[PDB]
């Protein structure tokens, strides 16, 4: 008598685990697009004097 | 230079360009679909300054530029700059010659011949990629969101798509394209901060507005009670900084501009709006079907990040529903991204190599080849 | 020589306040970024707070 | 005249290249604030992906 509950419930459970399976797959599998970067800086801080161009 | 060479993954829509490599869970690089170009004499020499700027370039210099869209309602209208902004996306930013890789665009099923076509004819033949394939829209958001089952509504900056697809099935006679979009939204907004006091017309302005609406705007899932109360007090404005240091101040017409997902009329479009799109893309499919598509509202693409859109979705649906059953929203943090993350996915699949338009049939069958290998 | 020496250290403190600025626009910059990664934190914390709630 | 401008100049540069300094001091401060900021927000934004995960 819950022969099909059984069954029922488990194939939902199958194509959920599936699916998200599929997607944590490759989201473990890679993730360096996923992160970020140093974004650093320039200060200029050896910039004891003017430069060679007529402009500065 | 790369580990394997798995394709180059790039979702080309009206408002944003993304991409990254095929197996990861982000793009590397946003753009804006925009090349730009001066609008002004230049007077001194040897500032640099280029004759087009693309994407982010184009963004970043806009100070003197026009800025160009080479994109709408999901199709691309000039190639040619889509030409400078795919080598920028694959080339300049990824690092990755689409010449070595296979490549991933995409596209809405209903959307007109000629745009899955030329995708096709330009990557083979201005990039020389060795293999293509365009990804339904539709199908990447489900595979983003873990689903095989319900209605996909990507809401993005140019059309709403609306299809209803069952166990990885689509249910073409029940999609409700729709030509009422994000982009819309944008210009409303510059016309009703117009009336505020407020005007914005050119392409700064525009960017402006899209920047204001991205983080000001939301839906507001029962927009009567919201405007009763935003629309009489200054308790419910939001204050936006512009580039220049003015600020504006945003009251009911906060939520008025997204409520024309939902009240087209708005912008002078005759449509029913979003809610009861998905309505239809549910109940014009087989009643075997639509007890599933009515738990399974999937939300995807942009303009899903205002507050109040997947309760406002869910609302409305459930009014238009029969009693009884269950209607759900399914939005995801994968939200906006869902399409490139899906695309990942695809890309990444054992399958999906049996999938691939490879740089031989192509040039034996020519860009049509498209509709006969991808769909 | 006064006067070189003198638009030598003008430059000196032309240059140096060149980068006085340059770097308080670069510590503006980070503090605002700082700033920034605070308030994304303070953000990130309190939806940690939604998640761990959602949890 | 250019001997006071040039101790002046040369003051003004000591102390424009002290702000330098001390806001080089600023700089690397609130640099490794916001690398650890950065640090903290992801660490944040993955208890909260854990945490939603787990949710
Ligand atoms: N913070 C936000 N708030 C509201 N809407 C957003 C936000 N971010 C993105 N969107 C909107 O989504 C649209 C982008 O469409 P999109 O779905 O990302 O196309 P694609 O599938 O190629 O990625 C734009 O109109 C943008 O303004």
């Amino acid at each position: 008598m819950q022969a099909l509950l059984g069954a029922r419930a488990k194939e939902s459970l199958d194509l959920r685990a599936h699916l998200k399976q599929v997607k944590k797959e490759d989201t473990e599998k890679e993730n360096r697009e996923v992160g970020d970067w140093r974004k650093n800086i320039d200060a200029l801080s050896g910039m004891e004097g003017r430069k060679k161009k007529f402009e500065s | 230079d790369e580990d394997e060479t798995t394709a180059l993954v790039c979702d080309n829509g009206s408002g944003l360009v993304k991409a990254g490599f095929a197996g990861d869970d982000a793009p590397r690089a946003v753009f804006p679909s925009i090349v730009g170009r001066p609008r002004h004499q230049g007077v001194m020499v040897g500032m640099g300054q280029k004759d087009s700027y693309v994407g982010d370039e184009a963004q970043s210099k806009r100070g003197i530029l026009t800025l160009k869209y080479p994109i709408e309602h999901g199709i691309i209208t000039n190639w040619d700059d889509m030409e400078k902004i795919w080598h920028h996306t694959f080339y300049n930013e990824l690092r990755v010659a689409p010449e070595e890789h296979p490549t991933l665009l995409t596209e809405a099923p209903l959307n007109p011949k000629a745009n899955r076509e030329k995708m096709t004819q330009i990557m083979f033949e201005t990039f020389n990629v060795p293999a293509m394939y365009v990804a339904i829209q539709a199908v990447l958001s489900l595979y983003a969101s873990g689903r095989t089952t319900g209605i996909v509504l990507d809401s993005g900056d140019g059309v709403t798509h609306n299809v209803p697809i069952y166990e990885g099935y689509a249910l073409p006679h029940a999609i409700m394209r729709l030509d009422l979009a994000g982009r819309d939204l944008t210009d409303y907004l510059m016309k009703i901060l117009t009336e505020r006091g407020y005007s914005f017309v050119t392409t700064a302005e525009r960017e402006i507005v899209r920047d204001i609406k991205e983080k000001l705007c939301y839906v507001a899932l029962d927009f009567e009670n919201e405007m009763a109360t935003a629309a009489s007090s200054s308790s419910l404005e939001k204050s936006y900084e512009l580039p220049d240091g003015q600020v504006i101040t945003i009251g009911n017409e906060r939520f008025r501009c997204p409520e024309t997902l939902f009240q087209p009329s708005f912008i002078g479009m005759e449509s029913a709006g979003i809610h009861e799109t998905t309505y239809n893309s549910i109940m014009k499919c087989d009643i075997d079907i639509r007890k599933d598509l009515y738990a399974n509202n999937v939300m995807s693409g942009g303009t899903t990040m205002y507050p109040g859109i997947a309760d406002r979705m869910q609302k409305e649906i459930t009014a238009l529903a029969p009693s009884t059953m269950k209607i759900k929203i399914i939005a995801p943090p994968e939200r906006k991204y869902s399409v490139w993350i899906g695309g990942s996915i695809l890309a990444s699949l054992s399958t999906f190599q049996q999938m691939w338009i490879t740089k031989q049939e192509y040039d034996e069958a020519g860009p049509s080849i498209v509709h006969r290998k991808c769909f | 020589d006064a006067q070189e020496k003198l638009e030598l250290a003008e430059k000196k403190a032309t240059d140096a306040e060149a980068d006085v600025a340059s770097l308080n626009r670069r510590i503006q910059l980070v503090e605002e970024e700082l700033d920034r990664a605070q308030e994304r934190l303070a953000t990130a914390l309190q939806k940690l707070e939604e998640a761990e709630k959602a949890a």
